[PDB]
Formats: structure tokens, C-alpha cells, sequence
């Protein structure tokens, strides 16, 4: 239920 | 280190830090 | 945390979130000790009975967080690890003795109202504060009960005397560990709980009024049981080790 993070991060 | 911007820095105290300090006999 | 409360904003700006890229999910707590160094529990990275063995590439470090779940768009800073360092004598096979690790950030983080490091105790600071009766504070986004909170939780707990610690369990307790919580008589509750691991046990010095990290959430049996206590990595006893890697590898 974790909101999505910026792909710049992964 | 250990001096919080929103608290120590402006000389404000958090809601329960005194419970800490009062335990230090 | 069990029986704690929501943290106020900026109350624990050294609080870090250990974050799994995939499945993206909360691994453990951690603490910021400088702009490039994070302190955690070695069992958050390496724990063979459960098949845990994380590498740098597997993780993200989230700093300046309040919400468990949201990406805090102009508040939190996410970082990549350059390197992981675990206590060579960490004991995962029996009691989690020396449960500590250091993480070197790829790039230094900029401090802010929400992001600021905690101090590491000194012999004399440890000496006056690490006392039975003295209270410390624990923080984390872990289990609420032996489910997950929406916001960072905090709890104040008293340090307990070694013998009581020792008599509460069958696991072998070492000098690299201390236990905290209220006695059942005492009638006040609170504990850390699964998911809180690797988070800071801090005390505020009455001498220079800075916040010092005395312990790291380590292990317990159940959460908030009467006659039982949380166990923490005694940070001061392991200081030299720490001194050693920062001094041989970064800053
Ligand atoms: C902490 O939140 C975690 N670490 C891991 C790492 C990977 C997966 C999931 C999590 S949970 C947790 C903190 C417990 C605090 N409890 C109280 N204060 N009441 N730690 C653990 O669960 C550790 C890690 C392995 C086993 N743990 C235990 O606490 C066992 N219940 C007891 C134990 C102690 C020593 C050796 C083996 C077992
Ligand atoms: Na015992
Ligand atoms: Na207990």
C-alpha cells in the first residue's frame, strides 16, 4: 500500500 | 548534531521531552 | 511501536527508512549520523535463518519522512548506498550479539528542518545517562500490536537493570545489549515491535541538551507483554568499531 516512487530513484 | 531545527534551535520543546528530563533524577 | 503516539513534525529528524526496491516495502528503521552515514541493526541486512542477505543494490534509504506510505514530495530525500559494513563479530546464529551496521551514502544529503543528524555518545555521556530508571525514546513505523501506523510513532521507556533483563528470558544477553520497558507493577505500557528494528533509542543530555543515540532496536519476544522487555544494541560499547570504519572509509 506503498505509494509509488520516482523512477529517477530505481 | 542533536540540535533539531524546529525545536532546540528555536528553543521550542516537544510535547514529551520533559518526561525524559524529569527521569534524570 | 506499541502504545506510543504520532511523532510531531521534525521531532526525530535523524529517523531513516530502510526501503526495499522490489517488492518496494519497508525493511527497517535507521538513523542519520552525518550527511553520508546511516546506522542500523546488522540483522536488517543479514539474517540467514530467514534467508535475508541484502546488497547495496537492493536498497533505498529514505530520509525526512513522516508518513509511512506516501512519497513526501518536497520533504523527504531518497538515497542509494555506496557501501554496507557489518560488524565482523555480529552473531546471527544465537543471540544477535553486536547487532549493528553502517551504510555509506553514494552522495551526501543536505540537512534541513526535517533532516538533521543525531550525536554519538561519549564515555562520560554514556556514563551519566545509561542508568536504570532513566528514560529514553524510541521511534519507528512498525507494528502497533503484537496494524501499521499512518505516521511515525514515538514512545518513552525507562532503562531496566541488567538482572531483571536477564531473568525475563532464556536468550543469552551480553554486555553489547541493554533492555528497556516498564515493569508490570509500574502500570505504563509501550515497546518497539517487528518493523521498528534498526531504529534509534535516543536520550537528551541535560548537560548540553543535545540528542544522543544510545541504542538500536534489536529484538524482543512478543511486543508489550508484561514481565518482558525490548532489547537494544548498546551503541557506546560498539563505538570504536564505528570510529574505525568511518575513519578508514569515508567522511
Ligand atoms: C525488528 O523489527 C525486525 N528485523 C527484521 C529483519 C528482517 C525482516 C523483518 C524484521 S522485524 C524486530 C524488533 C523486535 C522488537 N521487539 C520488542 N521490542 N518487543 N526484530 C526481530 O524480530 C529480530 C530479528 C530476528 C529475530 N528477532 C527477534 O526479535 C526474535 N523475536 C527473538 C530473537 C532474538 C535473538 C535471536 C533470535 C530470535
Ligand atoms: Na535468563
Ligand atoms: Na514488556
Amino acid at each position: 500500500d506503498f505509494e509509488e516512487i520516482p523512477e529517477e530513484y530505481l | 548534531c542533536g540540535l533539531r531545527p524546529l525545536f532546540e534551535k528555536k528553543s521550542l520543546e516537544d510535547k514529551t521531552e520533559r518526561e525524559l528530563l524529569e527521569s534524570y533524577i | 511501536i506499541v502504545e506510543g503516539s504520532d511523532a510531531e513534525i521534525g521531532m526525530s529528524p535523524w529517523q531513516v527508512m530502510l526501503f526495499r526496491k522490489s517488492p518496494q516495502e519497508l525493511l527497517c528503521g535507521a538513523s542519520l549520523i552525518s550527511d553520508r552515514w546511516v546506522l542500523t541493526a546488522a540483522h536488517c541486512l543479514l539474517y540467514p535463518p530467514w534467508d535475508k542477505n541484502f546488497t547495496e543494490n537492493d536498497l533505498l534509504v529514505r530520509i525526512g519522512k513522516h508518513s509511512r506510505t506516501r512519497y513526501e514530495r518536497n520533504i523527504e530525500k531518497i538515497s542509494m548506498l555506496e557501501k554496507i559494513y557489518i560488524h565482523p563479530r555480529y552473531n546471527w546464529r544465537e543471540n544477535l550479539d553486536r547487532d549493528i551496521a553502517l551504510m555509506k551514502l553514494k552522495k551526501p544529503v543536505a540537512f534541513s528542518d526535517y533532516i538533521h543528524p543525531v550525536c554519538l555518545p561519549d564515555r562520560e555521556t554514556a556514563a551519566s545517562l545509561l542508568q536504570a530508571g532513566y528514560k529514553g525514546r524510541v521511534t519507528g513505523w512498525g507494528n502497533l500490536k503484537e496494524g501499521q501506523p499512518s505516521v511515525l510513532q514515538v514512545v518513552n521507556l525507562p532503562i531496566v537493570e541488567r538482572p531483571v533483563c536477564k531473568d525475563s528470558t532464556r536468550i543469552r544477553i551480553t554486555d553489547n545489549m541493554f533492555c528497556a520497558g516498564y515493569k508490570p507493577d509500574e502500570g505504563k505500557r509501550g515497546d518497539a515491535c517487528e518493523g521498528d528494528s534498526g531504529g534509534p533509542f535516543v536520550m537528551k543530555s541535560p548537560f548540553n541538551n543535545r540528542w544522543y543515540q544510545m541504542g538500536i532496536v534489536s529484538w524482543g519476544e512478543g511486543c508489550d507483554r508484561d514481565g518482558k522487555y525490548g532489547f537494544y544494541t548498546h551503541v557506546f560499547r560498539l563505538k570504536k568499531w564505528i570510529q574505525k570504519v568511518i575513519d578508514q572509509f569515508g567522511e
